[PDB]
RNA sequence: ACACCCAGCCGCAA
């Protein structure tokens, strides 16, 4: 999907952001062996998963419409929150895991599309404000 | 007949808490309108937020602005829930904040994050009067003995709410410190970090509090909340605004003069660049300059004479910004990002630079000469537009009447455009209203 | 500027009010050019 | 529709939010009756603040679909963004 | 009513809403004298 | 815990500035007692102004604002008189205010200067300072100007009318020794007229057990008020406010319990 | 043709662009001490409108 | 062949007054070229003499201390256009952002940038009617059917106001009333905001031979903080704040400056002019000889000006200690202090506010009206609409354009989409054309639209109202 | 127009000044001797003094409009 | 035309008035001079399009 | 024509208080003054003379804004001394403050007189 | 219980 290795790219919320705040609200220490297993991480990412709905059905179609939608923010949801970079340089706990899964849904929820909302004015403006700066 | 039974409508007048909304042509974007509250002040001007004057694109001096007054529990309602301001601190025009700390706040931000700066008891004593989500509790000072001094970190620790987590880096963060050792020391003080809703190190500047992308007070929305962000907001202007009370800030003549043998060097350096500017366009008389392959012999003749005039001014704005001392308030100003460039510092200082009109240099009005001072058939620096001069030194007169060209394309194409920008904007917004 | 009749055709512009807020505004107005152009070639 | 078979995002937005407010507190404006507790304020849109806090909103919204059928929903099954 | 002229300065009343004359030099330019009734003035 | 004990020391008493020495002080009341100067002390001058006839150029509102600028003596009687708004006489009366009249008409070919030595009043403790004299408006022949004038009592917070300063210069630590300023290039900058310090040295050594203390005056009068009793005025103002003070502390303080 | 043309005209400057009453318009002044979402206004407009 | 006669005469009337003008920037050559038409002050000496609409002038003109050659010349040394003024570049408190400005309320009470705004109404007896004819008379309360709820008092018995005397806004200032074909009162009232003085009222006959009278009204404009201000050099600038003179910095000799200008207006609009205007004019205020800042001097520059003032006891590069106004604690930065000329510009604080509630409304558009001049109200524009079609506010967009605009209710056929008349006392709601009594509806909307629709069924365009 | 009787930036008076400034001009003082001469000390009297230009010479020259 | 100083002012008009400026109906109107394409000139130009 | 009149800067109407009372509830032993119709001239002679008290750990002033004529001073002692009685002292002895010091300067000019 | 009709033009504000 990438070429050129353009690493940049917008994404709804900021993974590395929650990590740390988990790590600096729980009073984790990096020093100390956490008590973490790594298949809690597994189906706690797995079962995080499919409770990211955008294309909301059970059919074959839906389905495919919502891994599509869904795609790019479970592939770095699944690389961020790997199994051997939590217990190297994440060092989280459980209760800090189980914050992170919980407050992860809240902000995706939160940074979901409001029915409602006017695109195409809000793009017009967006798209036209810069073309008064090339003067 | 002034009896008020149940039922019956009163238009008081607009006491203050009240919502309206405030509104500058032209509308570009939907940061350009939106909602406010009232606050009754005496004299006859509308008195608004100072960082606010970014989303409206304003300043303050003339400009005159619309205000409109909702009259219905439907309308007052949808305001104050869609078109706050504390709501909308962020656009989704690039996900960044365009409600930004600017002009003199950011500024004084810089020099009271240092670590050069301390506070007596008798000064964060006053500063923690003009807080607002201040929770009462003064914090333990960093230094004790022999007097307690308090750093302007702590502080902007207190300023910022909750916990908030965040590295960026400072303007002139130098390149080789990540590489190299010193990487969390930092002895610039770069690499700003906030760590627990503690500022850590690091100066702050425009790529932390400004309108920038992952910005503070851009993770103070995305974590806090909106009302929080705006209580930020607020007491940065305050605390910061009443420390510049104090120790003040201030631009003269004394922050444009540079040293004697900076002065030397810069006339050493445009001494050069004639002598060499002189050579190429020798070469080009003799008929040895050989063209540039898909170039004409003219264009790459000009070319050439541009790079060389580019690296001229280049190398004599290094020279300046070199020449800047720690106390200089114009390179302070462009260091915190708050207004102005570092261009700018070299062209009021060491050379004006290269002036062009449409791309090219100054034309020939005249039987090929740009004024009847010059000699007829030349293309050297002084003759075509480049000011060896500075804004300080003064200008000559040709090089006054360049500049008078530059300043009159730059008024006429600013001018003449806003009727294609103006007829976008209609033909980009009409076609798209109805997408939902 | 012109027949009264035949304002279309008639170039305006012309004869404007004095300004008087300044005694340089109102030497400047006394020595002041126009061109009748309604591009930005005139313009430079 | 009936209660199965009933798709549409649960997180009540904000456009809905705001006309919900401004709905319920003009009938505060109106006279009628609060369904909650209040302690000493007076302004409708605190006390409709307060009570959609509260969750104890009586209209219902009625969805339109781009199909064309509508869909109903009440106050209390959605839940607040904030 | 009483009016003031021109130039020569003469106190010509009129009452009687014929053109404006005088006795003295009839130039045809009249003004009125500050009125007896007391304004007051703060000096702030 | 308690007030400290200040010093005086006066070096010039001539008959239009003063310069006096203030020790042994924080730098908040000398600030504050310098803020009285020109700001809260009485003094007498006009605001009320009539005007009967005014034929000159000079129109009524240049008149009444040259009028309003002119300063008056008030070296006894400015505790005396009382507030216009405090007098329970309506309007104004001789208790409450100072009554002025002008009358000047010009007749003569050569220009008339209309002088604040024309101002007469009937108070003979109240004029302007003429005991050079102010000018006001300058008359061609035949044209007149009568007025009545009233003065009252205020200071400079209202209006700069009411400022009985000239200018005044407040100086403390006058070589720099507690880096209260920063001097990027010491060496360029002049020595104070209070400094203590040879050609050599620029600033005095750093002191970190300091306190800003030994301020130095030049208060200025403009000849209304005597320069040595503005002084007295200011810090006897300065402690019926905070008498003032007092009583509404303690008036609320019961009130609450 | 003329009145149904658009600026200045009636359906873009009379109808989709229009003049409103209850609004107030003025020249615009720093104030540090107010807080983002607060903002002066003059007595006479609040009493006027 | 030739040689210049000097390089000074380049620039134009409003650019030779700029001293220092190589030194600036162009476009803020061009913006103060442009501002300096705007500067107020004497404009011509014969100014009571004439009368005429929208007239400035000013108590105290000054001749600028950093003067060019060539102004002199222009004559601007017998008129000028502004005050030499005791500026310090500081950002004191914060109400000098986006190049505001604080100025002093004891200077400003002392005749500082104070003026007087003369304006003139001239009325005439038109007699067009044979018995249709106004004269100049008071108006009495019931001959007269033009009444409003001014005070009428204030007129003397020839029907025009006393010289001298208090108007106040929505005043009558000329009494005439015109004769119905008893009579109707056609005279002027005194526009709203202004508060004036009548100073000088004349009678005369016009060219055609009737009567016709000028008046002048003048008002004295203390200087609000919203006032328009600019230096010589493109420095555009309102006041932010009016500081007494306790509450700003002062020098160690006394000097409290006049007007703070914010330091951010110099680095990006590159204006060095302004400082070496500052510092000439310090060195020239203490000297006492008049500041020569021609163009093109190469005998002047910023390093002999600096030895000039240095010589006299000050900072060689302009700066002073200041003191806080409020602590008294020293400035920790030293504040370039020194007399400069600035200008008050004719843009006034007073004459551009503007206020509207349900007022007057035009008799086409069943709207508001164009302007503050016919109380009108302010216009929402396309770009503005489209700004709630952004932000999803349908129903504040709604109140914006239909319910405070213009509200207004039609009826309509439901068989046809045609316009019926309905009479409202008798309730005989009927449509022409389809013999319909039953059923009409009544139907919200604009009466914009409403006169938008008829303009089309005057083109042969039957839109229709399918209201089913 | 005419001499300010107060300096605006600090209030010492001025009005009783101007008459002896031309009187002291005329005696073949300089400027600075001048403004010397009448205890001007601070230059912002000074340049009161300096830069005012005086109009009401030519605003003499006009006839009254009354007597 | 040739009146002096006292003249001028004892006529109730202004010496410093450049003059310059018609009068018509008392309201003071100026010309502003309208630059126009040299006559009697031969020139070359070239359009693009 | 919104210009205010000069006399209500620190003039008292009918309707205010001079001093009012407010007890702060975000930390113990704090009170809020609300001194109204001065200015900085009283409150930083307020704050100076308070931390001149050892026993005052926090004591400050400011304006909330510069247009109304009006001051809170924010007063937090030790658990064992009010912050009104804090106030009363440091009024007390700045009554006799500036009594000696005009003792000390009219004996000063009778000096200097002769 | 208010009074001023509109077109055109020009200058000017951000
Ligand atoms: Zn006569
Ligand atoms: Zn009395
Ligand atoms: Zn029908
Ligand atoms: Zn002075």
């Amino acid at each position: 999907i990438f070429p050129t290795g353009d690493s940049k790219v917008v994404l709804p919320c900021n993974l590395l952001r929650m990590i740390w705040n988990a790590q600096k609200i729980f009073h984790i220490n990096p020093r100390l062996p956490s008590d973490l297993h790594p298949i809690k991480v597994v189906e706690g990412v797995k079962e995080l998963s499919k409770k990211l709905v955008i294309v909301n059905g059970d059919d074959p179609l839906s389905r495919q419409a919502q891994e599509n939608a869904t795609l790019l923010f479970n592939i770095h949801l699944r690389s961020t929150l790997c199994s051997r970079r939590m217990a190297e340089e994440f060092r989280l706990s459980g209760e800090a895991f189980d914050w992170l899964l919980g407050e992860i849904e809240s902000k995706f929820n939160q940074a979901i599309a409001h029915p409602g909302e006017m695109v195409g004015a809000l793009a017009a403006q967006s798209l036209g404000e810069p073309a008064t700066q090339m003067t | 007949d002034l009896h008020l039974q149940t039922g019956y409508k009163v238009e008081r007048h607009m006491c203050d808490g009240d919502i309206v909304i405030f509104n500058r042509q032209p509308t570009l974007h939907k940061m350009s309108m939106m909602g406010h509250r009232v606050r009754i002040l005496p004299w006859s001007t509308f008195r608004l937020n100072l960082s606010v004057t970014t989303p409206y694109n304003a300043d303050f001096d003339g400009d005159e602005m619309n205000l409109h007054l909702p009259q219905s529990l439907e309308t007052r309602a949808e305001i104050q829930e869609l078109a706050m301001v504390p709501r909308m601190i962020v656009t989704p025009q690039s996900n960044r904040p365009v409600m930004g700390i600017v002009q003199d706040t950011l500024t004084a931000v810089r020099k009271f994050t240092k670590r050069d700066v301390f506070l007596e008891r008798g000064e964060v004593m006053n500063l923690l009067m003009f807080l607002s989500t201040w929770d009462g509790k003064v914090p333990q000072p960093a230094i004790l003995k022999p007097r307690p001094l308090w750093t302007g970190k702590q502080i902007f620790s207190l300023i910022i709410p909750g916990h908030i987590n965040c590295i960026r880096t400072h303007s002139t963060h130098p390149d080789d410190e990540d590489s190299g050792p010193y990487k969390h020391i930092s002895p610039g003080d770069t690499k700003v970090v906030v760590e627990n809703g503690e500022l850590i190190m690091g100066i702050l500047c425009k790529k932390s509090l400004g309108t920038s992308a992952g910005s503070l007070v851009h993770i103070s929305y995305l974590e806090m909340g909106h009302d929080i962000t705006r209580l930020f907001y607020s007491n940065i202007q305050t605390v910061i605004n009443n420390w510049l009370l104090i120790e003040g800030h201030t631009i003269g003549i004394g922050d444009s003069i540079a040293d004697s043998k900076t002065y030397q060097d810069i006339q050493n350096t445009i001494k050069k660049a004639k002598q060499d500017v002189i050579e190429v366009i020798e070469k080009a008389h003799n008929n040895e300059l050989e063209p540039t392959p898909g170039n004409t012999l003219r264009q790459t003749f000009e070319n050439q004479v541009n790079r060389i005039l580019n690296d001229a001014r280049d190398k004599t704005g290094s020279s300046a910004q070199k020449s800047l001392s720690e106390y200089n308030n114009f390179k302070s100003m462009v260091v915190s990002g708050a207004k102005g460039s570092k261009i700018n510092i070299s062209q009021v200082i060491a050379v004006v630079g290269q002036q062009n009109v449409e791309g090219k240099r100054i034309p020939f009005g005249f039987k090929h000469r740009t004024l009847p001072h010059f000699i007829k058939d030349d293309y050297g620096p002084e003759s075509r537009g480049f000011v060896e001069n500075s804004y300080l030194a003064g200008l000559t007169p040709t090089e006054f009447f360049f500049h008078a060209m530059g300043g009159r394309e730059g008024l006429i194409d600013t001018a003449v455009k806003t009727a294609e920008t103006g007829y976008i904007q209609r033909r980009l917004i009409k076609s798209m209203e109805s997408v939902m | 500027w012109g027949d009264q009749k035949k304002a279309h055709q008639a170039r305006a512009g012309v004869s404007q009010v004095l300004n008087r807020l300044t005694f340089a505004s109102t030497l400047s107005h006394l020595r002041r050019l126009n061109s009748p152009i309604g591009l930005a070639k005139p313009r430079q | 529709q009936a209660n199965q078979k009933r798709i549409t995002t649960p997180y009540m937005t904000k456009y809905e939010r705001a006309r919900v407010l401004g709905t319920r507190a003009l009938q505060i404006a109106m006279c009628a009756p609060v369904m909650v507790e209040l302690e000493g304020e007076t302004d409708p849109l605190l006390i409709a603040m307060k009570e959609l806090k509260a969750r104890k909103i009586p209209i219902i919204i009625r969805r339109y679909l781009p199909d064309g059928s509508y869909e109903d929903w009440g106050v209390d099954e959605l839940i607040i963004s904030d | 009513m009483i009016y003031i002229c021109g130039e020569c300065h003469t106190e010509n009343e009129i009452k009687s809403r014929d053109p404006i004359r005088c006795r003295e030099c009839g130039y045809r330019i009249m003004y009125k004298k500050r009125t007896k009734r007391l304004v007051v003035f703060d000096a702030r | 815990p308690y007030a400290n004990q200040p010093t005086v020391r006066i070096t010039e008493l001539t008959d239009e500035n003063v310069k006096f020495i203030i020790e042994n002080t924080d730098l908040a009341v000398a600030n504050s007692i310098r803020r009285v100067f020109i700001a809260e002390v009485p003094i007498i001058a006009i605001d009320w102004v009539q005007i009967d006839a005014n034929s000159s150029v000079l129109h009524d509102e240049f008149i009444a604002h040259r009028l309003g600028l002119i300063p008056l003596t008030s070296d006894d009687i400015v505790d005396k008189l009382q507030y216009s708004r405090d007098c329970t006489c309506e309007e104004f009366c001789p208790e409450c205010s100072v009554e002025f009249t002008l009358d000047v008409r010009c007749n003569e070919d050569q220009t008339r200067h209309v002088t604040s030595r024309d101002l007469i009043s009937n108070s003979p403790r109240v004029i302007p300072v003429t005991s050079d004299d102010i000018l006001i408006v300058k008359l061609r022949k035949g044209q007149e100007l009568r007025l009545r004038a009233y003065a009252k009592k205020g200071f400079g917070k209202e209006h700069a009318k009411w400022n009985p300063t000239a200018g005044v210069a407040f100086e403390y630590d006058p070589d720099n020794a507690l880096r209260h300023t920063v001097y990027p290039k010491p060496e360029e900058w002049p020595k104070s007229e209070y400094s203590e310090l040879d050609e050599d040295e620029s600033q005095a050594p750093y002191d970190p057990n300091g306190k800003p203390e030994r301020f130095y005056y030049n208060v200025e009068s403009c000849g209304s008020l005597r320069p040595e009793t503005i002084v007295l005025s200011a810090l006897s103002g300065l402690k019926k406010k905070l008498s003032d003070l007092q009583t509404q502390l303690s008036h609320e303080i019961q009130s609450d319990v | 043709k003329q009145r149904l043309k658009g600026k200045e005209g009636r359906v873009r400057g009379n109808l989709m662009g229009k003049r409103v009453d209850f609004s107030a318009r003025t020249v615009i002044t720093p104030d540090p001490n107010l807080s983002i979402d607060q903002v002066g206004v003059p007595r006479s407009i609040a009493a006027n409108m | 062949t030739h040689c210049e006669i000097h390089p000074s005469m380049i620039l134009g009337v409003c650019a030779s007054i700029i001293p220092f003008p190589d030194h600036n920037q162009s476009p803020r050559n061009t913006y103060q070229s442009a501002m300096g038409k705007q500067a107020m002050g004497v404009y011509i000496t014969n100014f009571h003499v004439r009368m005429d609409t929208l007239a400035h002038v000013l108590y105290y003109p000054q001749k600028p201390l950093v003067t060019t050659r060539s102004m002199e010349y222009l004559r601007f040394r017998e008129l000028p256009a502004g005050i030499n003024s005791i500026v310090a570049i500081a950002s004191y408190t914060g109400y000098n952002q986006e190049d505001s400005v604080i100025m002093n309320r004891s200077a400003v009470d002392r005749g500082f940038f104070r003026s007087v705004f003369y304006r003139s109404y001239k009325e005439q007896e038109s007699k067009k009617g044979f018995d249709q004819e106004e004269v100049f008379e008071k108006p009495t309360r019931e001959t007269c059917q033009g009444m409003r709820h001014a005070i009428y008092d204030k007129l003397d018995d020839d029907g025009l106001i006393a010289p001298g005397v208090r108007v106040s806004g929505d005043d009558v200032i000329i009494g005439k009333t015109v004769t119905l074909p008893t009579k109707r009162d056609c005279s002027t009232f005194l526009r709203t905001s202004e508060t004036g003085i009548v100073d000088q009222v004349m009678v005369t006959l016009n060219q055609e031979g009737y009567k016709f009278c000028k008046i002048r009204v003048r008002s004295v404009r203390i200087p609000q903080i919203g006032d328009k201000f600019a230096s010589r050099h493109g420095q555009k600038g309102t006041c932010g704040i009016q500081y007494r003179q306790e509450d700003m910095p002062f020098t160690c000799e006394g000097i409290t400056p006049d007007i703070i200008i914010n330091p951010h207006a110099i680095p990006s609009r590159m204006t060095i002019g302004h400082l070496i205007e500052c510092l000439q004019g310090k060195v020239s205020a203490n000297k006492g000889e008049i500041g020569d800042a021609t163009p093109f001097n190469d005998a002047v520059n910023v390093q002999k000006i600096s030895n000039l003032l240095s010589d006299y006891g000050y900072h060689l590069r302009g700066n002073e200690v200041l003191y806080n106004g409020f602590t008294g604690r020293k400035i920790t930065s030293q504040i370039f202090i020194g007399p400069t000329y600035y200008q008050r510009l004719k843009h006034m604080v007073d004459d551009k506010i503007h206020s509207r509630a349900r007022g007057p409304i035009q008799i086409l558009n069943r709207q508001p009206m164009e302007g503050r001049s016919r109380d009108g109200g302010l216009r929402f524009g396309e770009m503005e609409r489209d700004c709630q079609i952004a932000h999803g506010a349908a129903q504040f967009l709604r109140e914006r354009l239909f319910e405070a605009s213009d509200p207004y209710q039609v009826h309509v056929c439901n068989l046809c989409g045609i316009m019926a008349i309905a009479n409202t006392r008798t309730h005989t709601y009927e449509c022409r054309g389809c013999r319909n009594k039953t059923q009409i509806s009544l139907v919200r909307m604009p009466y914009a639209c409403k006169l938008l629709f008829q303009e089309l069924m005057s083109m042969s365009i039957a839109p229709r109202m399918m209201s089913v | 127009m005419i001499i300010p009787v107060r300096c605006f930036t600090c209030g010492k008076i001025v009005g009783n000044k101007w008459e002896a400034y031309l009187g002291l001009l005329q005696a073949e003082y300089t400027e600075g001797d001048a403004l010397d001469a009448l205890g001007l000390k601070r230059y912002c009297c000074r340049r009161m003094l300096l830069a005012h230009v005086d109009l009401i010479e030519k605003l003499l020259n006009y006839a009254p409009l009354e007597k | 035309n040739g009146l002096t100083d006292r003249d001028l002012c004892e006529l109730n008009e202004c010496p410093l008035d450049p003059g310059g400026y018609f009068i018509i109906n008392g309201s003071e109107k100026v010309l502003i001079a309208q630059e126009k394409m040299a006559t009697n000139t031969v020139y070359v130009f070239a359009k693009k399009d | 024509m919104n210009a205010p009149p000069a006399f209500e800067s620190f003039l008292l109407f009918e309707g205010e208080k001079k001093i009012t009372i407010n007890k702060d509830t975000k930390v113990p032993n704090a009170c809020l003054f609300t001194i109204n119709k001065e200015d900085h001239t009283l409150g930083n002679i307020i704050k100076s003379q308070l931390l001149k008290d050892p026993q005052v750990l926090f004591a400050g002033y400011k304006v909330p804004h510069p247009l109304e004529h009006k001051i809170i001073i924010r007063v937090q002692t030790t658990p064992d001394y009010s912050p009104q009685e804090a106030f009363t002292n440091a009024i007390t002895d700045l009554i006799s403050e500036l009594s000696l010091l005009e003792e000390r300067f009219r004996v000063a000019i009778k000096d200097k007189q002769e």
